[PDB]
């Protein structure tokens, strides 16, 4: 719960 | 303000090395996809003045007028940039540099100007980076390290940050940056 | 003209989206640097590897200052102002004032970075939480009739009555990710932690100084009894 | 230790790119003349066991023993390194690198490991730097700082020292040490 | 160890101002200086503050900046094994003649990490960075022929002028201390011939 | 003279 409320904004797609 | 409608036709001929939408498939040719349209605006300006030197342009942007600019510009503006991958050995550290800077060595985080998303401040200025082409990003970050590109102004914002910047870590931050979102 | 924010510094969910939204969309050129992951993650019921994995992004230790790479004079020279430390903000401008402000962004060609603050007229702060909000412009909108303070609202839906005004901030429709009300949530929550990071000892200052008052009152009796006898 | 005279007649094969005397003529080969012997003999153990990288000189000190190398190591510090100049527009910058560093960004000055005058400190076996080829110091601090040259030891002294300099202020360096006497 | 004296001479400006030129171009690179200022050197030396910048200041650094150096301790102590001391006070903390037997005692020691070693601080972590003047020094200490810049006697003046500045840098105000003194004692025998006869007076 | 006497010991040739 806490570490869903604490995601970073920033996504970055990585191969594989 | 331009006109996205009249800018997609008059953007018929960037769309050669940038991409029909502005996604260009080369990694050397920028996305103009998405970009904000005042950076877009003022890389165009400054490329017809000479301020920033883009060879493959020589002569593109001279018969084209301030409306046509603005045109092609809210055109690209009002695309979307697509995302590509980073590569997995380099997307630590790039992400690394890319949220947290370097408190050490006094470099900002690029989250700031440019968002946590990398989607830029379109009213700012500050552009669009996430999902741009590695090899172009690691090229404007040299070329601003090595005061190359001087265009970002008297502030020198880019030239002073790029200093900051070794190889490894652009090449990672650029890495990084393509395959942000 | 601010507008009111009721803060629940209890909220820990509140204060957790806070804190996140700081460390992502702030820290980028403000920092909290008076202020340690530690105490932070403690008091926000973080647990520590969460907090360092979610919330540290200056690759600091969970007891380091929530420091960050932009020095003052670089961001002063970059911006036209040097963007202030955070920690404190919430006691130098008030809660009302920070949730105002960062609402009251809209769209101003102007201006260096393209836009201005109702709140802090000519600021030299880009508007870093467009993307969420979406653009936000001086322009025409319906807005709840007012007369003298007569506020109408609808008898029956509850909801306000309107009329059109020309002065007023509109956010142009699908142009960001989160709608009033939860642009309205997500800056009440960053406001709620700021609130917290000025003020960290509220809720324990409270509790001990109820304690300290219960035996403050019980000690006036004593004394005071130990003075009208002893007067006699 | 290593006899000058026997070496002189071991460094023949040496002396097609470093110069008979060490001198080498082209700037890409570095001199050797008057280096110190303890450097010459640790980068020629470096080469040998691939501490250090150079194509030129593959396999060419695979058949020489410890007592050749040091010969040869001797002979080589038994000469004196020529001058070379400086670049007008350089000097300055170099010259403000070699002797102060940079207070700011903790770069440490040259002239401590490496003699006000750039002879090095021999018995230390820091490198006789003055009058060296300007291409090939720039490129010993390219390599230093990107990593590619790691022979320095654990210490990573030249790899740390290098890693704050930047390509002007490597080129700067390199035409001051070159003029540097 | 038995140290060699020396006699310092801080009213001696020319072997003062070349103690700072060696320290500047010899020192520095390792050593800072960080708690005096090139400016309260250059007027205690009677340099002209011009002449102090373009001769001495090499780091970039204002007048009135101290002599601070890039090396930064940590990196100078995984360098060295041993972090370089700040200078300004090793007069004061080791002495003069600790000093000048210790920059005359390197000597050739293979099994050092730094190929030398020094009679007066075994096992040092200092290269031996005056060994272009002194020439190359071996084990009794002798020079070997013809391997250096200055002879003994020109390099025990070097190294005297390099300890008087360093002797000055630890106490920059021992000479206008000793001025002060003197008026200050005299004033205070002045005094005491009054206070005496104004208590032989009262105690009669 | 006293120019002389704080001369740097790093000498460094230059083109022309
Ligand atoms: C979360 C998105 C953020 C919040 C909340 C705040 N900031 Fe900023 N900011 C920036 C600058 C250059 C300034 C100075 C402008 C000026 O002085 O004219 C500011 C100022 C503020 C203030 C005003 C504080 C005061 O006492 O007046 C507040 C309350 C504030 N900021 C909150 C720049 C930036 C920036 C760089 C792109 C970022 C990412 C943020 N600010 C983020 C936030
Ligand atoms: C190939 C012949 C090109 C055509 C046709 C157009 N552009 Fe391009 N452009 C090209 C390159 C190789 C680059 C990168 C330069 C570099 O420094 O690496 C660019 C760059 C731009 C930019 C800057 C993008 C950014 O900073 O994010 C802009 C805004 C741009 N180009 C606009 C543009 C327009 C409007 C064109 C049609 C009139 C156009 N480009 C054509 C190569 C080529
Ligand atoms: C051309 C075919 C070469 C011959 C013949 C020899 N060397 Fe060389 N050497 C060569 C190059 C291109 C370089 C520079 C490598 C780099 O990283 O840029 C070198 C370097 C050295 C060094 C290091 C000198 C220094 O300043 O660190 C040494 C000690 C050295 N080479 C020794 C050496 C000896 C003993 C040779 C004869 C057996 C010899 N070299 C031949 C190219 C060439
Ligand atoms: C880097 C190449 C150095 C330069 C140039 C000079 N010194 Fe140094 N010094 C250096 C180190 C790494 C150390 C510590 C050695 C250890 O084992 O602790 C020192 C130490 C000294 C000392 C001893 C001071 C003390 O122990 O309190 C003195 C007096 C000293 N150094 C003097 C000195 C002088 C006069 C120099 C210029 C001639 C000089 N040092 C240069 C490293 C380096
Ligand atoms: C503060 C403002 C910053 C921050 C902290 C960073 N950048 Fe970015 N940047 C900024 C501006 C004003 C501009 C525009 C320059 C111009 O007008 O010519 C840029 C541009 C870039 C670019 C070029 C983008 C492109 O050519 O399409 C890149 C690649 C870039 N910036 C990267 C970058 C990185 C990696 C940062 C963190 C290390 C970073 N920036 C921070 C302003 C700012
Ligand atoms: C103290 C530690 C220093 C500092 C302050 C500098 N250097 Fe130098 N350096 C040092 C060592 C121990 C070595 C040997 C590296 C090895 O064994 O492989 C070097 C070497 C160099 C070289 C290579 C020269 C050659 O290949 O012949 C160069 C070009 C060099 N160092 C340059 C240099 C510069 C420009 C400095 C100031 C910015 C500098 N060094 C400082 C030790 C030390």
């Amino acid at each position: 719960a806490i570490a869903k409320r604490l995601e970073p904004v920033g996504k970055v797609c990585v191969q594989g | 303000a331009g006109d996205a409608a009249a800018g997609q036709a008059k953007a018929a001929v960037c769309g050669a090395c940038h991409g029909a939408d502005g996604n260009s498939p080369a990694p050397n040719f920028p996305k103009l996809a998405g970009q904000g349209e005042r950076y877009l605006l003022k890389q165009m300006h400054d490329i017809k003045d000479g301020k920033r030197t883009v060879l493959e342009m020589t002569g593109l942007l001279t018969n084209l007028s301030d409306q046509d600019l603005a045109d092609i510009a809210a055109y690209f503006a009002s695309q979307k940039m697509s995302v590509g991958m980073a590569d997995p050995n380099l997307v630590a550290q790039g992400e690394a540099l890319f949220r947290g800077g370097k408190i050490a060595e006094g470099m900002p985080a690029c989250t700031g100007c440019h968002s946590p998303s990398g989607v830029g401040i379109a009213t700012a200025g500050f552009p669009h980076l996430g999902g741009q082409h590695a090899t172009y990003v690691a090229k404007q970050l040299t070329d601003f390290r090595e005061g190359t590109r001087t265009n970002d102004g008297d502030t020198k914002i880019m030239q002073s940050i790029a200093a900051k910047l070794s190889n490894k870590d652009i090449a990672a931050i650029s890495s990084y940056i393509q395959g942000l979102h | 003209q601010l507008d009111h924010v009721d803060i629940d510094l209890t909220d820990k969910a509140a204060m957790q989206d806070g804190a996140r939204t700081f460390a992502n969309y702030c820290m980028g050129c403000h920092s909290a640097k008076f202020q340690r992951y530690e105490r932070v993650a403690t008091d926000l019921g973080i647990p520590a590897d969460l907090m360092m994995e979610k919330l540290v992004f200056t690759g600091a230790k969970i007891g380091d200052h929530m420091d960050i790479g932009m020095k003052p004079a670089d961001a002063k020279t970059w911006f036209g102002a040097a963007p202030p430390d955070l920690t404190l903000v919430a006691r130098v401008r008030g809660t009302d004032w920070l949730y105002s402000y960062l609402r009251s962004f809209y769209e101003d060609p102007k201006r260096p970075w393209g836009v201005n603050n109702v709140i802090f007229p000519n600021v030299g702060m880009p508007n870093v939480l467009a993307p969420l909000q979406g653009r936000q412009v001086i322009g025409c909108k319906q807005v709840q009739v007012v007369e003298d303070g007569k506020k109408q609202f609808d008898p029956l839906t509850g909801t306000p009555l309107t009329h059109e005004a020309c002065d007023q901030l509109t956010v142009v429709p699908k142009t960001g990710e989160l709608n009033e009300a939860q642009f309205d949530e997500k800056v009440k929550n960053l406001v709620t932690f700021l609130a917290y990071s000025a003020n960290p000892n509220k809720l324990a200052s409270e509790r001990i100084g109820t304690y300290v008052l219960l035996y403050l009152a019980f000690f006036f009796v004593f004394a005071y009894l130990l003075k009208r006898e002893y007067w006699k």
